């Protein structure tokens, strides 16, 4: 009669999860010409980045961005690359540290040496923001940063990889196989003298998905820091420190694509690890000890 | 497009009150349980903020059960809501006391009436008291201040300990300052019982040491033996239920005037 | 004591096969084409039992 | 079966019904087949 | 890949496929995650028939399994859609717990109250499904494995067995299951160490306010938690902030020892209490 004839119309929209997204994008691509940014299951965001922060990320494309909780109220949020906090971690060779300290450091950075090495990492200043595509060099660098999904050129023309530097990677490179490979991100402290240590950063890949079975393979690596973590528990009574390690999901990639590379930048080059089909997927913090 | 929850206005929403709901188009909504029709008495957090003996964590144990939902549009007699698809971006409205910044992880917390007691479009005791979508590192911070004030709450009789509490409820974050029981029993059962029960277990394990860490770990009735460890581990479960704040968002970019922020939804 | 040392050996071989006329009645059907989509590639799996 | 009723004292074989039902076995074949999104984009896109 | 078409490869029956036709929406783990798999890999049963066969090795094994959801059971084709992280999926109950809407579910190896025929022991192979328990029964059944492994440290040979039987009948919601005759294994032992180390550091960080809180509360209050726990100053708050926080590093870790992976989070439960809409792998 009336009721059931209307409900056939809301039933028989089959073969698609809604056919609400796909059809209504087309009725605005017929309206406005072929629209970009619409055939995009991955998820991006445009960010205002200064010229003194604009480097690297601009030239070679597809790389991590990090927020700062810098303890100064006026520039309280400074963008940080995964290349950038290599001048903080203990893992990075001092040549490799001062290679990129001379890339960034040209008269618009070196506060951020003094307010990351000095204003120490509490592993809460850094926030995994995401990976880049399509830098906009102009009066202001304007980085389209991907959030969930792959980093890629518009027009789906080229998958942008994840540019992991070599020093932060091979000290926690996983085991060798050909599967899917989750990228985790680990900050470990060596509590020795200076209230945080020299806060060591790691990009760790592993086939392991589960949480405590993943920190157990870190319980292999980090006894040198873990025995020092127990040390300041008794070296200082009243003062305490915090976390030993800090684990969070960062994304994944296809694991046959894991191959070395290099960036070709100012102040010399920089040996990196190129992770091609990098689905960016940020996870929560796992504070452990 | 997405999931839909309709809210039937049991109370008469004046067009001016609709004018305030049509300003909160982005804002989150605490829903008690996923269902397509809900009352306005269901929708919102006022059914949680209501008891003579109701504690902060017990409300947080209730709100952790409540499904987060996002306002979609207010059409007169109805409020249309969307249960957010995990992983998608959502324009949520910064109705917390804290300015958000690009890349931060946002956590839902119950609103505290300590110096910032707030209501809404209220008629017949129902307002739409809205949870503080607060950054995650401050969400753990707020929790820790509440427990340490409560751990020091029994020793009001010392003014110096009261002066220790006087610093303690001062919570200060980026561009924001705000003022702030069995959970503290749960803190104390772990603090006292792990002091006593570990000594017969460190001296037995410290011989074999694979990670080489039991060595300075020493530097740091079987029915009643297990009864301690049972009521050790179960109180550890009770505190971890009210510690792990289950992160709710990730602000990618913030809309100007700090009213809104596009937030990719996580967890 | 003495000892028996066993050891296997993998001999890689051409192994011929003879089967009579119309031995096993294979029954098949049309290859169904399912379709997975990603951000960047569409993976068609074509299968038939 | 064949049946031969002979001999005296020799135990003859009574007539035997051998009934026999075979069965099948299943093995699907599958190739995976990839097309990039940029390949199917140019079917959609169609510039000047 | 996401959609997983499955070869049966065994000689199934009509009584087999009738059971899975009503079980559409069950949880099946797969190790390899192809589009085309065989039932040797598909299913959980192929590792619970091991020869050691304790809960210590089965629980740590299947966290490398990849869970799937039963779909389109007609004849010999099993569509198993690999769920994605954060979509709503419904799940048919595999174990008798009512799942109590609004909570996190997990993965329990096998019932291990005997060896249950998960479908039918077809050619001496059944297809056994994991239990999906609401994370309270998961943490508790993992707690008691280490409770009774700490017990066997300081007992001779019988007060283990007189106190395991005290603690093995786990009376949970709709279920009274059994600890699997607790075998002392080294995956427990590497993590029983770090628990004993985590208990040690909380004693270090207990800065005489967190310590004496119950022992000051019993003088003033009379509570049920306060009386059962009877049997069982400084002007430095900023330092008490850091000691309590470092204490919170430990208890979020020592819970994570005995807790499991968070998995399917309940959207809705049917009044049949069998099919349960759930999100969040």
């Amino acid at each position: 009669s009336f009721g059931p004839m209307k409900r056939e119309v809301m039933e028989f929209d089959p073969e698609d999860p809604y056919k609400v997204s796909k059809m209504r994008k087309l009725e605005r691509s017929i309206a406005k010409g072929y629209v970009y940014g619409a055939d995009h299951q991955a998820i991006t965001a445009r960010f205002f980045v200064r010229e003194s922060l604009g480097e690297v990320e601009q030239k070679n494309l597809g790389v991590l961005m990090f927020r700062l909780d810098t303890g100064i109220e006026m520039p309280s949020t400074v963008l940080v690359s995964l290349f950038f906090l290599s001048m903080v971690a203990e893992n990075v060779s001092a040549a490799t540290k001062n290679t990129l300290a001379a890339i960034y450091g040209r008269e618009g950075e070196a506060i951020r040496t003094w307010l990351r090495d000095g204003a120490w990492r509490l592993h809460r200043v850094v926030h995994p923001l995401g990976c880049t595509n399509s830098i906009t060099p102009g009066a202001t660098c304007l980085i389209t940063c991907s959030m969930r999904g792959h980093s890629y050129n518009m027009l789906k023309t080229e998958i942008y990889p994840l540019l992991v530097p070599k020093e932060i990677y091979l000290d926690l490179d996983g085991e060798s196989t050909d599967e899917i490979r989750f990228v985790y991100f680990v900050i470990t402290y060596d509590y020795n003298s200076d209230r945080q240590g020299r806060p060591s950063a790691f990009v760790v890949v592993s086939r392991i998905t589960h949480r405590h079975t993943l920190i157990n393979v870190l319980r292999y690596r980090f006894r040198v820091s873990r025995f020092h973590f127990l040390n300041n528990s008794i070296s200082g009574y009243g003062p305490s420190t915090g976390c030993l390690g800090t684990l969070q999901r960062l994304g994944w990639f296809c694991s046959r694509d894991s191959r070395s590379g290099i960036v070709a930048s100012r102040a010399g080059q920089l040996s990196v690890v190129k992770l091609e089909k990098f689905y960016v997927d940020v996870g929560p913090l796992v504070e452990f000890a | 497009m997405e999931t839909t929850v309709l809210v039937t206005f049991e109370q008469r929403l004046t067009t001016g009150d609709v004018g305030k709901l049509s300003r909160l188009i982005g804002a989150v909504i605490p829903i008690p349980y996923r269902h397509h029709l809900l009352g306005s008495s269901q929708v919102g957090l006022d059914a949680v903020v209501k008891d003579k003996t109701r504690d902060y964590s017990r409300m947080r144990a209730r709100m952790r059960e409540m499904t987060l939902t996002i306002m979609r549009r207010v059409e007169g007699n109805q409020m249309i809501l969307g249960v957010p698809t995990h992983g998608q971006c959502y324009t949520i409205r910064n109705t917390g006391p804290v300015s958000w910044e690009k890349g931060d992880v946002l956590t839902t917390l119950p609103p505290v009436f300590s110096g910032e007691v707030t209501g809404l479009v209220s008629v017949s005791d129902w307002d739409l008291v809205l949870p503080w979508i607060v950054p995650m590192a401050l969400a753990t911070e707020i929790n820790q201040r509440m427990m340490m004030l409560a751990l020091l709450s029994l020793d009001r009789s010392h003014e110096e300990v009261r002066a220790a509490t006087a610093q303690l409820r001062v919570v200060r974050y980026r561009d924001a300052t705000l003022t702030l029981r069995n959970v503290c029993i749960s803190l104390s059962m772990i603090a006292n019982l792990s002091s006593e029960v570990t000594l017969a277990y460190v001296r037995k394990l410290a011989l074999e040491d694979s990670n080489m860490l039991l060595m300075k770990c020493q530097e740091i009735t079987p029915t009643e033996e297990l009864n301690k460890l049972t009521a050790l581990f179960v109180m550890i479960r009770q505190i971890t239920d009210v510690i792990s704040e289950q992160p709710a968002f990730l602000v990618c970019d913030v809309s100007p005037d700090d009213k809104s922020a596009l937030c990719i939804y996580k967890g | 004591f003495a000892l028996t040392v066993v050891r296997t050996d993998t001999f890689e071989t051409d192994t011929l096969l003879y089967s009579t006329k119309a031995s096993t009645a294979v029954i098949i059907n049309t290859p169904i084409v399912t379709k997975e989509d990603r951000d960047i590639n569409t993976v068609f799996h074509v299968s038939q039992n | 079966v064949p049946r031969v009723a002979t001999g005296a004292g020799i135990p003859t074989s009574r007539q035997t019904t051998v009934m026999v039902s075979k069965y099948s076995e299943k093995s699907p074949i599958t190739i995976p087949f990839e097309i990039s999104a940029a390949c199917l984009t140019h079917l959609k896109e169609t510039f000047e």
